[PDB]
């Protein structure tokens, strides 16, 4: 179970590894949010409960649930 | 002065490979 690296970038040395779990990604999102965001972050966590009311956070599970710089305005 | 701002925080304008 494989994220990319992360902000800017589609490229570098990957995983996130021994434990525990999954690709914590913060996205800005400022409400509307109607076409906004351009935010990543990630670091990785090792649990799911970021899924609260002002958040960012979500959890990122499953593969790489990387997106962009989201902005294919489109 | 300044130092200072910075943005965000973007994905923006990739890394590059090339």
């Amino acid at each position: 179970i494989v994220c990319h690296t992360t902000a800017t970038s589609p490229i570098s040395a990957v995983t996130c590894p021994p434990g525990e779990n999954l690709c914590y990604r913060k996205m800005w999102c400022d409400a509307f949010c109607s076409s906004r965001g351009k935010v990543v972050e990630l670091g990785c966590a090792a649990t799911c409960p970021s899924k609260k009311p002002y958040e960012e956070v979500t959890c990122c599970s499953t593969d790489k649930c990387n997106p962009h710089p989201k902005q294919r305005p489109g | 002065y300044r130092g200072w701002k910075h943005w965000v925080y973007y994905t923006c304008c990739p890394d590059t490979p090339y």
